[PDB]
Order: structure tokens, then sequence, then C-alpha cells
């Protein structure tokens, strides 16, 4: 198992590119590639990538071709570039996963047995993290269903080592907000969660609204998982809580009171100072 | 701009920063910093820095490359 | 095959070796935060440096040697005390088994 | 079945559902927390015994029908006081 | 700038003695200055009608040299051109496709220049659809002029359809002013190029954006474009537009010289020095020939600026509204005229300052 | 001499496994291969061939190469342990074939049938279809145990260019001891 | 503001620009230049700027 | 006789630039060197899209380190994935060195040029563009044989003194002597900046997550604390009022000390943690049951 497949910057701006690359003349699907990377104690470092000659047919959704020699030659010379990159999975720009996805990753898995598929979703750019890892486990599913391929998630997680990074800052340079925050980017972190939770808890409302409907089937697993965030809930509604609130928030306002005498008092030191200052150099005139 | 150029600012005690002596001052925002390297350098002074602390035998921290006051 | 192979395996790890860069051994000598020491190299000047994220903080007591980065600057593994016997102090003398 | 928030059992609930005396639901809660099918705390003064759950269940159509009505009441409220916080804030939020 | 300078100080005087005079130094620059050079000459016989055609041919018979003469030949019959129009479309399409072709459309289009004549926008567009870079940056220009005030929806449409769609950046910077000039003085009628260029993510179209509010908002200032105009230059980050933001103020507010001294007195000390530029250039264009000495006073300390176009800017704007003017009429004519001569005769500055310095002259 | 890539399609089907042909199917589609890979190299040194097997999947073993070499390491450990799919081999093998690195060499396929191929006549016939408007020549052999000439197999070749066409030969080995002689002395040298 | 932001723009570019070094001036040479020892290094005949 | 007019610009595309930077620091200690994929758009532009490591060699960066084995295959290579570029320069890094070539380095830049008459050579120190600010100036060789006409020979044009001014730390390795520098603009577009964005972008999570209390009282009190000793000193520093030419005493006592700088300087921190801090606890209570 993988915990995190840290994505650096590098490779998502490069999918970027191998996707225009394409469709900009012939109009395609998913942009499959190679992802290199180093590996750590279970955490894949996705350093690099390259892309891989890939095509598709809409019949039949198994007439493709994912070249081998390309794979395996540009390896060849990625590998005398830098030695700390070994294959460790494929990347594809088409948001919803393909039926050759399985068939393909057991391909990617005759280079790198624990092959991770880095979904970019190139074309959005939404409420965030483009990066979507995904492995392949075949297990009995204890629970009496029938076995097959499917795609196992991995939490996924955009860094970026030193060099890169002193490049993308500058990269932006332009739209950078300050990583103070200040006032005014706070909150608006803030109506940027709201709305989130919510697209997250709409979500959740069609899926459950499909099991609910019988339009797709019931998990029996995760999905009371979301019954378990259902009980995670504060009800705050309780007396003792109702009180240790209050007592919190009005632990704070007395030090933004005392905090808004402060800048009141000395603003108006600030206009003495200032009225004596131009009614000074009013008299000096004359 | 403020909020970056104090960052930018902030930037300049990145770390790394070579240690020097802090031999003498010329005047304000500048220094004849001698560097652990071996030789004596008149770097700048970061404003931020406070003059009061510049004692005539400081340990300040010099930038690695552009080797100023940091 | 089978001979070819595992020669041209460690060949394989010295490649990668080439590329493998040298670390500026050094001493640390104080600890001004979580985040910065001051280490000397063993010939060398002292620079205010930090520790690799997969570090142990502590770890890096005063007197604990360190091999930081050529670039960066930052240390990136501890290491055992230097011994060698440049000792002046007859405290090596074995009395010897008696 | 409880309410959610009343999260509370009084001790007659419990003993009048399993038909087992009072001085047992004392012990039988004792048990079910021992193995790990709750994660709550008994009281005896009032002898309600405070629950938190951390061991789910299977579902059910009209459990998770009666589970999504639920969270449509959620985002409900989650969107309402988004737009009490853009709206409000709209000069500032920059 | 000496070849530019004289130009203006014998514009429409046909007194050329200064070329004629010094002439083997007119021969030290060679390549695109030949190109001004042989324009120059068409600047100082300004206003020459018929003798021109035989006068262009006589003095400069090269490819720079002769794209020059052709592009000299239209400033002479500028804004009226009449036959001269037809014997440039002729010389324009027989070309060398190079230099030639540049000076060519350039003259063609100052020479039929609100003509909106069909015949020479057919051609242009050809030149410009040629795509050769050095030809689109004056195709653009000539393709603008012909159509100045036009509103012509296939000359927008196609202008601009040709922006997002080619590289080469100059043929972009003609486009940019050459759709600009298309919307002169509707000031209300389009107002959404003004509002679609100005969302376009490529910075030249942005531009050329801005400036479609000053030809298009000429004179009237209104206040709700002066809001529009002011907020680019003040939020916008590619520096270019910011500076074709401030500057592009003085085209609407040139009616009224009296309140543009003020608004930009604060954006000529901003941080970025393009914003600054654009405060002297909106300073010279808004007051046009008036010897405010109010807008003079607040070019007198950029002229000091430690940025050397900044600086530039700021003689060239003084310069620009000191015209005709003695120490009589304003107290600094005489003060600047010796600065210009000490910048001018002073050999440490940039040349960017000492451009602004022969310009001024 | 005539510039074609041959993609060659090996069965290694399960049924492939039973050597009807004297020492087994497979040694005979290895033989085979071992002719018709050579036989192209040899009749123009710029060719090129790979080959797919096309049991269970449609695996791409070995990309286009010229080198002979690779396609034949690559045959060893073929493992004949799947089910044919004929309806998607050849386009797979076609799919892979548009990838021709260069640009000019004609089209030539052979496909190795030594299973019964369970295909809908209406889909082969369209897959025919296809091949006919892109202008891709394929010779199909069949092996060991199978309907003698399938219907829907021999309806493919007629299709596969017809009205004197190139003449892509459905070539039928007679099952029983032959090796591949007979797929050397027809097919490999006249296709 | 502009003009604070000005400072602090302007310190991070004098900033950047390298330290120079301190060296004991021998004795003069001409009328430009300047025999100087550099601390680590040796004799050197420098120049002189024109301020 | 053409001329490279100022204007002239080398486009680096966002990926390149990461690319350039991350090979660079890569074998930082040492130098490396890898050729630039690009079209020359027209005279005035020199386009770079992306650009492909040629391995390191003991060699360094010299024209021997371009194994044309590796770069004939690579090309072919990277033209079936759709990236029919040509080879538009050449870019090695120089480890703190700065952005200038060193002999060796003219006598590979002009076989470049050998080829094409505007293959652009760049640099890229790893070591010294740490921060904000990347260090990568082009380059192209001035022909020797232009000394009798204008060295830089540009024409009408006025950005030749922007985006930078002739760097010191080079000027001496010979410049507008013998290499001069081409300006370099970087070709970031909208769907690039967006998954670059991404690089430190938080979450939907962050920003409901309400601190902890434990540590924010702590900070409260520790603030307000520190806050009270800046009034006693606001207190004495008004107090004083000393009119003994004050407005030189208001620059005869800046140290940036207690008058406002230490005041409301906290005020706003102070105030913003707890503003921030409420109104996430109120969402939460409304939000969350
Ligand atoms: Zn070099």
């Amino acid at each position: 198992a993988v915990q995190k497949v840290v994505v650096h910057p590098l490779v998502l701006l490069s999918v970027v590119d191998h996707f225009n690359r394409i469709g900009k003349v012939g109009n395609q699907k998913r942009v499959v590639g190679v992802l290199l990377g180093s590996w750590q104690k279970k955490v894949l470092d996705v350093s690099n990538s390259f892309a891989v000659p890939f095509d598709e047919d809409d019949k039949d959704d198994s007439v493709w071709f994912l070249d081998h020699d390309y794979l395996e030659n540009m390896y060849g010379m990625f590998k005398k570039v830098n030695a700390r990159e070994r294959i460790v999975g494929w990347y594809h720009t088409g948001p919803k996963l393909h039926k050759n996805d399985i068939a393909i990753n057991e391909l990617m898995k005759r280079y790198c047995p624990n092959s991770v598929l880095v979904i970019i979703d190139v074309k959005p750019k939404d409420l965030g993290l483009p990066t979507e890892a995904y492995i392949s486990v075949e297990e009995v599913h204890d629970d009496g269903t029938p076995t097959s391929k499917t795609f196992e998630h991995v939490t996924s997680e955009i860094g970026a080592e030193e060099a890169e990074e002193v490049g993308v800052e500058h990269l932006l340079r332009d739209i950078k907000d300050t990583t103070v925050g200040t006032l005014s980017q706070r909150i608006t972190n803030q109506v940027h969660g709201l709305k989130g939770l919510n697209s997250k808890l709409l979500d959740i409302r069609s899926y459950l609204e499909k099991v609910a409907t019988g339009k797709l089937p019931i998990n029996h697993q995760i999905i009371y998982q979301l019954q378990d965030v259902f009980n995670l809930l504060p009800d705050v509604s309780l007396q003792e809580f109702v009180k240790a609130f209050y007592l919190k928030t009005n632990d704070q306002m007395v030090v933004v009171y005392l905090a808004s005498l402060i800048r009141s008092v000395v603003a108006l030191h600030n206009l003495i100072n200032n009225k004596i200052a131009n009614r000074d150099a009013e008299k000096k005139e004359g | 701009e403020f909020l970056h150029a104090q960052e930018e600012v902030k930037r300049i005690q990145s770390i790394p920063l070579v240690i020097g002596q802090f031999l003498e001052a010329v005047d304000q925002n500048t220094a004849i910093v001698g560097s652990t390297t071996g030789s004596n350098y008149y770097v700048r002074i970061l404003s931020t820095i406070d003059r009061e602390l510049l004692k005539p035998n400081a340990s300040v921290a010099l930038h690695k490359h552009s080797n100023a006051l940091v | 095959l089978k001979e070819l192979t595992k020669q041209y395996e460690k060949s394989e790890n010295d490649l990668k070796a080439l590329q493998s860069v040298g670390q500026i051994v050094g001493e640390v000598l104080k600890q001004l935060t979580e985040e910065k020491f001051i280490v000397k190299a063993t010939n060398g000047p002292r620079y205010v440096v930090g520790c690799r994220r997969q570090l142990d903080k502590s770890k890096l007591k005063p007197g604990t040697r360190v091999a930081l980065d050529m670039t960066t600057l930052t240390i990136m593994r501890y290491l055992p005390r230097e011994v060698d016997p440049l000792v002046y102090n007859m405290s090596h003398e074995d009395p010897g088994n008696v | 079945t409880r309410p959610a928030n009343h999260r509370q059992l009084t001790f007659e609930e419990i003993a009048k559902s399993a038909k087992i005396t009072v001085n047992e639901v004392e012990l039988l809660v004792m048990k079910a927390l021992s193995v790990g099918l709750v994660k709550g705390s008994i009281d005896e003064v009032d002898k309600r015994v405070h629950m938190t759950w951390v061991q789910p269940r299977v579902l059910d159509l009209q459990q998770i029908k009666g589970m999504k009505d639920r969270l449509e009441f959620w985002c409900t409220d989650v969107k309402s006081m988004e737009m009490l916080v853009e709206h409000q804030a709209h000069d500032i939020l920059t | 700038a000496t070849v530019i300078a004289n130009s203006f100080m014998h514009c429409g005087t046909t007194s050329d003695q200064f070329l004629r005079d010094n002439l083997e130094w007119l021969a030290r620059a060679t390549n695109w200055a030949k190109f001004t050079a042989t324009a120059s000459l068409g600047v100082i016989h300004k206003g020459h009608e018929k003798e021109a055609l035989q006068l262009m041919a006589t003095y400069l018979p090269s490819a720079y040299q002769e794209g020059g003469g052709l592009y000299a030949l239209g400033l002479i019959h500028a804004n009226h051109g009449g036959d001269i129009i037809d014997y440039l479309l002729n010389q324009l399409k027989n070309a060398s496709n190079d230099i030639v072709r540049h000076g060519g459309s350039l003259g063609l289009g100052l020479a039929a220049m609100g003509t909106a004549r069909q015949d020479v926008y057919d051609l242009l567009k050809t030149n410009l659809y040629q795509d050769d870079a050095v030809t689109g940056e004056a195709a653009g220009l000539a393709l603008g002029l012909v159509m100045l005030g036009s509103k012509n929806a296939q000359a927008i449409e196609d202008m601009v359809g040709y922006a997002q769609e080619t590289q080469h950046e100059k043929i972009l910077r003609g486009l940019a002013v050459g759709i600009a000039l298309v919307m002169y003085g509707r000031m209300e009628e389009a107002d959404a190029l003004i509002e679609s260029l100005c969302r376009d993510k490529d910075p030249i179209l942005r531009r050329s954006g801005m400036y479609t509010v000053a030809m298009a908002y000429c004179g009237s200032g209104n206040n709700k474009a002066i809001r529009r105009l002011l907020h680019v230059a003040v939020s916008d980050v590619n520096d270019d537009v910011r500076r074709a933001a401030v500057e592009s103020l003085g085209f609407i507010l040139f009616r009224t010289p009296e309140q543009c001294p003020s608004v930009v007195s604060l954006l000529s000390e901003s941080y970025n020095p393009h914003v600054r530029y654009g405060a002297a250039m909106a300073l010279g264009i808004c007051c046009a020939g008036t010897g405010n000495k109010e807008a003079i006073n607040l070019l007198e300390p950029m002229t000091n600026d430690p940025v050397n176009y900044v600086r530039q800017g700021a003689l060239i704007a003084s310069a620009l509204i000191m015209i005709q003017q003695t120490e009589i009429t304003c107290p600094k004519v005489n003060q600047f005229r010796q600065l210009y001569s000490k910048v001018i005769n002073d050999k440490h500055d940039d040349v960017m300052a000492k451009f602004g310095a022969i310009l001024a002259q | 001499m005539v510039l074609e890539s041959t993609m060659v399609c090996v069965d290694n089907s399960e049924y492939m496994r039973n050597g009807d042909f004297l020492p087994t199917r497979l040694q005979a589609q290895q033989d085979a291969v071992n002719i018709v890979c050579h036989s192209k190299t040899r009749s123009n040194p710029e060719n090129n061939v790979g080959l797919i097997t096309l049991a269970n999947d449609c695996e791409v073993l070995t990309t286009l190469t010229p080198d002979t070499g690779r396609i034949l390491s690559k045959l060893h450990t073929v493992q004949p342990k799947g089910k044919i799919t004929f309806c998607t081999g050849i386009r797979v093998a076609h799919l892979a074939l548009k990838h021709r690195q260069g640009k000019n060499h004609k089209m030539r396929i052979i496909a190795f049938v030594g299973s019964p191929v369970e295909d809908n006549e209406k889909d082969l016939v369209k897959l025919a279809k296809r091949l006919k408007k892109e202008k891709v020549n394929v010779d199909i052999i069949n092996f060991g145990e199978e309907e003698v000439n399938t219907e829907k197999l021999t309806a493919f070749v007629n299709t596969l260019n017809g009205k004197d066409g190139t003449g892509s030969h459905l070539v039928t080995v007679p099952p029983g001891p032959s090796l591949a002689d007979a797929l050397i002395s027809s097919p490999i040298l006249a296709g | 503001l502009n003009a604070k932001v000005r400072l602090l723009r302007e310190e991070l570019q004098l900033l950047q620009e390298q330290g120079s070094y301190v060296g004991e001036v021998v004795r003069a040479m001409d009328k430009k230049k300047v025999l100087v020892k550099v601390h680590p290094e040796g004799k050197f005949v420098v120049d002189v700027d024109k301020n | 006789a053409p001329a490279v007019d100022t204007a002239e610009q080398v486009y680096i595309s966002s990926l390149a630039l990461l690319k350039m930077l991350k090979h660079g620091r890569a074998g930082v200690p040492m130098e490396v060197m890898g050729l630039m994929l690009g079209e020359f758009v027209d005279d005035y532009t020199v386009r770079v899209i992306d650009v492909f490591a040629m391995p390191q060699s003991g060699t360094g960066v010299s024209v021997e380190a371009v194994d044309p084995v590796f770069q004939a295959k690579m090309l072919d290579m990277l033209k079936q994935t759709g990236r029919p570029e040509m080879v538009v320069g050449w870019y090695h890094s120089h480890p703190g060195f700065g952005c200038w070539l060193s002999g060796v380095d003219i006598n590979t830049q002009q076989s470049f040029e050998a080829l094409s008459e505007r293959a652009v050579a760049v640099v890229v120190d790893p070591i010294q563009s740490v921060k904000g600010k990347v260090v990568i100036d082009a380059f192209r060789l001035i022909n020797a044989n232009m000394m009798v006409l204008g060295h830089e020979p540009r024409q009408t044009t006025s950005n030749l003194g922007h985006l930078n001014k002739p760097s010191i730390q080079a000027l001496i390795h010979g410049l507008n002597r013998h290499y001069y520098s081409i300006t370099i603009n970087y070709r970031k577009n909208e769907l690039e900046q967006k998954m670059l964005l991404n690089l430190h972008k938080k979450s939907w999570m962050e920003g409901l997550t309400l601190q902890d209390y434990s540590e924010h009282c702590k900070h409260n009190e520790s603030v307000v604390k520190e806050m009270l000793e800046l009034a006693k000193n606001y207190n004495k520093a008004v107090e004083e009022e000393d009119k003994m030419t004050p407005e030189q005493l208001a620059i005869k006592n800046v140290g940036k000390q207690d008058p406002k700088r230490h005041l409301e300087e906290h005020v706003d921190v102070l105030m913003t943690s707890n503003i921030v801090q409420c109104l996430a606890a109120m969402l939460d209570t409304v939000v969350f049951k």
C-alpha cells in the first residue's frame, strides 16, 4: 500500500504540455503517459514523466495501443539522464476512468509491481487537487461478493522539491496571495471552505440519491462510513457546551475590545498630532 | 505589494547563512562584518535588523551569496 | 548470462553512484531554534543550517557530527563521533589483561 | 433508533426493550462497550448511558433513503450559511 | 533621434538643408535607421503634393531605403493622397515582401487615412495575411487607419481574429493600435471591443482594448471610461497594459486640460516605473500645447527619476506641452531647454534618456 | 523488397496446446513465425515485424520492430493459456500498425488462427470493411482443431480484398502432420 | 504607502549586490591606481571610482 | 546586415523553466547541460517550448558532451508524441558562478550558431536562483567580425534597457564584447498557472479548522502581555511629549520602537487572529448541527 503519492509540480506541467501537444491537432480523449519517481518509506514521489503513443477506440473499449518499445527506450534514456527515477505508474487526463484502465495497468505492472495511476484533470481548473491516484487490488471482497479488478484509491497530495519550488514561485509572481493572510484573505478562506463543504456534501447527496433510487449498488461498505460521519456531529445545543462556548467567545471579545481601544486612542492621538501639525504650519506660514 | 515586499525581504533571512563577526560600523544600513570564510567583507545591513544588537563583536549572519548582513 | 547479470546489476549501482554527490562533513555547535543550528565544516566557515525533515531534532545536540548538503547547506544525516588515535592521553593505553 | 440528539438512553427504555431488569442493563452496556461495539460512558446517578458510536452497521434502502434525506437538510444549512457570509462580506471578501 | 529630431524642426518646411549639409554622417546609420532617415525626408517635405511624387524619387531612388521612400511619400500626401493612393496601391503590391512592404502599407495606410476604401483595405489584408512579422506591424496600422472611424464589423472581427491566432508579437503591436483606431470617436457605439478586449488574456490585445478606450472616447471625458481605464493601471499585472492604461487617459481628458494635471499627479509616482511613464505621456497628450505649468511642474521632479525610460518620457511629455512658448509665456521653458542641452551633451546618461532629449529638441 | 511491416498475430489460446500437428500447435506457430519473420526481413532489409498474442486479451508483446531477434526471443514463454479473440486482434494489430515509424511501408498482416473463433458474422465483415477502406492486407492461416475453413473466417478474407484484390490469402493448412512448409510455400513467398 | 514600498523594494535590489572587499591601501600609484591589500589574498593594483 | 533588435525575446515556457531549474539543481555541484527545443518563429522572437537533458558526461559543458546518438534518438522519439520542434539552443548551469559564458562555452555557442544563426544559449544558476529571483540570462555570440559596425546591432526599438541592465558580475566576463544578452520572457498562460497554483493551495477543510484553543489562549495571553509592555512605553513616549524640536525628537528616536510600529501592528495580529477564529467558531456552530 502507498500512503501518499506526492505529485511534483513539474509532472502536472508536462502533462498539461502533453495534452496540448496532441489535442491541438489530433483531437482525442485522455493522453496516457508514464510516471517516473523515487520511492520512499511508503510515499511515492513523482518527479518527472513522459508521453507514450496511445491510441484507443470507442468500439469494444479494448482496441488500444500503449507502445512498449517507446516506453522501454524512453526510460532507457531517462535513467541515463537521472538514475533516481524508476517507472512507477501512468497518468491520463480523461477525468473519468475508462474500461481500458485495468488492462493497461496490468501492463505497467510489468514495469513496476506497485503501479499507481494518477489521473490529472488537465482540462478542469476548479476547487482543486487536479491529481487522483489509484492502485490495483484483487481481493475476495471479504463480504461475499464477486471478485474483480477494480482500482482502489490512494491519497494524493501535490508538493514541491526545492528546485521546482523556486521556479514555481517566480512563475506565478503575479497572482500569488500574501502568505500573512490578513483579515481579507482569511475570511475568503472560509467562504471558500463553506462552498466546498456544500460541494462535497452535494456529491454525497447525489450518490445517496443514486443508491436510494437504486441506480447504483449499495456498497454495504463506505456506505455506513458516511453513517460514521453522520454520528460524529457536535450536538452543540448541549447546555454544558453552550455555556463553554460563550465563555471562549467572551474570552476573545475582551481581547478584540482591548485591541479596538488601542487602535482608537492611537487614532485620536494621530489626529491631535496632525491637527497640531497643520495648525502649527498654518500659523508658521504667516 | 507591501505584504509581498515584506515577505520578499523576509526571504533574505532564509537558510543557509554564513556566520561573521560584526567588526565595526560604517554608517546606517552598511557594515564591515568579517565572514567566517577568512575574508572581511563590506556588506549592507537589513533594516529590520536592530542596530542595537550589532555590538562590535556580534556574531551576525551574512547572506551566503550576496554576502549582506541579514 | 547469469555471470553477466550479477556484475551488470553492480555496474548499475555504480552508474547511480557516479550521480551521487559529496556531503561537507561538519559539527554542530548550538541550536538557535527548532530549525536552525550553527554547524562548522571540519576546515570550513560556520554556516547556519537547518536539518532535513527526516532527521531527529534531538539527536543533533552540541557535539553531534553531521554531513550537510554541499549546495543547500542543510544537514542531511548524523554520524558517529570521529574516532582516530589522535588522542594525546594514555587512556587508550590498554592495561592489557593481567 | 435514538433521535441522535437524545443519544442518552434512560435505563428504563433499555431494560424494557430487552426485558432485562435494571440491575443488569448496567452490565449489558458494560459488555457491549467492552468488546468494542460502542464508545460511550455509563452514568448511575441518573442511570442514563450516554452513547457515542464508533461501530457502524450495514445499511438498507430505507436506511439509506432516510440517511440521504437528513443529508439534504445538512447541505441546505451549509449552503444558507455560506450565502450569509459571502453576501455579508462582499466588500471585504476581495 | 537626431534624424527624427530635425524632422520636427523642419516639419512642413521643405528646408532639408541639415540633411543636405551633413551628408557623410547621414550615412553613418544603416539598416532600419536608414528607414527612418528616408522617412524623415518625407516629413520635412510635409504638404508638398504634386512635386513630391518626383521629389521622393529624386533624393531616394536598398530594401530599406526604397521601403523608406515609399513610406516617406505617404507622409507628404498624408490624409490627402487622392491620386497618390493608386500609385501606392500598385507599388505596395510589387515589393520584396520585406521592409519595403512594411513601409508600403504604412504609407498607403497613412495616405488613405480614413478613406475606408475597399480596394486599399483588401490589399492591406493580404499583406497582413502574409504574416511576415515586420509586414504585420505596418499592415495592422495601415489596416486600422484606412478603416479609421468606420466601425466596419468585418474589419474589427477580422482584425481581432488575427490577434489571438498569430504568433509574431510584432504583428499584434500594429494590430493593437490598428483595431484601436477602427473605433475612433464612436464614444458609445461599440463599447463591446472595449469590454471584450479588456478580458482577453493576451496582454497585447488588452493594450489594444485600453487604446480603443482612448480612440473611441477621445475628448469627452466620460467619467465612466476614465474609471474603467484608471482601474487597469492600478490592478492589472502585465506592466505594458498598465502604461497604456495611464497614458490612455490623456486622449479622453484632452478637451479639459484642467482636471487632468490632477488625476495623474499621484499616478506619476507609482512603484512600477512603467506606470510612472504613462503619467508623463498622459500629461503630454493630455496638455496638447498649453503651457499649463501645472502639468510641467509634475514633470519637473520626474526628469530626475532613477529609471531611464521614466526619465525619457518625462522630457518628451514636457517638450510636447511646451511647444511654441517663450520664457515670458511659461517660466520653465528656458529652464528645460538647458536641461535638454545638458542631458544630450552628457555622456554617461543612458541612450534612452537621450532619445527623449534629441526628440525633445 | 516490397516495403511492408508484417505485424504477425500469433495465437496462444488453450486449444493451441493440443498437437494435431505432430509436436504441438505452438511449435507450429513458433516454427511458422520463425519463417514468416525471417521471410520478411530477407525479402527487404528495411522491413520490420511485430507479434500480437491473441488469447484472453490483445497483448502487444513486441511492438513493430525490424530486428528479428526481439520477435524470436519474445516468442519463448508464450505460454498458451488463453482464449482467442480475433474480433479485436486485427484491430489492435492494425491500430498498432498505424504507428508505423516509417510511413511508406505497405501494410501486410499475418494472423495465426488456431482456435474456434466466436465472432458474429456481421462483426467480422464490418471489421473487414474497415480494413478495406484503410488499405491493409492481412493473411489468415488456421491451425489445430477448428471448424475447417470457418465460414466466418472465409467471408473475412474474401471481403478483405475482392474484385480482383491483392489476394490476401486465407491459406488453410492441412491439419495433421505438416510443418510450416504449407505456410511457407504459399503465403510466405506470396501474400 | 508608496513611499514605504519604494524603501522596501529598493532595499531588496541593493541587498542583492555582492558585498565589497576591505583592504588596506599600501600606497597611491598614479591618479587612477591604488595598491591595496585584500585581507586573504595578496597585493592588487586596483583602479578608483570616479566619485 | 541583419541585427538582433534588442526587442528580440527568447520566450521560455513554464515547462522549460521548471525543467531547466530542476536539471541544474540535480547536479548542482557539477555543471549540467541539455538541448532546448523550440521554434524560430521570426527574427525578433526565439521561442523555446521544451528542453531535454543531455546526459552528464566527463567532458563537461562542451561540444563533445553533445552525444549525437542520444540526441538523434531522443528527437526521433519526441516526434511521435507530438513535439516536432527543432533544436533552438542549449543551456548549461553554472553552480553559483553567475550568468556569463566562459571561453569554452563560447566555442560551443559558435558551434550551435553554425547550424542556425539564432541558436540562443542560456545559463541557469541553481544556487543563486534560490528564491523568487531566477538568474537565467540568454546569450547569443556577437560575431567578432562586426566590430566595424555596432555591437548589439539593434535598430528601431526601445526595450533594450528594460527588464534588465548590464549585470556587473558578467560584464567582466565578456559582454557587448563577444556575447550579448537577449531579453528573457516567460510564456506562462492560463491552464498552466492554475495547475501550478495547487502547489500551496490549502483545501476546503482548511479555513474551517478552528486552530486549537490551548495554544490560542496562550497566544492571545502572550501577545496581550507583549502589547501591554508596549503601551507602557507608549505612555512614556507620549507623556514625555518633549518639545525640544519634537519633529527632531520623532526622527532621533526612530528604531522601529514603541510609538506605533510595535503598537497596533500587534493589534492587527491580535484582532485578525481572534476575528477569524471567532467567525470560524460561529460558522461551524451553524453548519455542523
Ligand atoms: Zn559554462
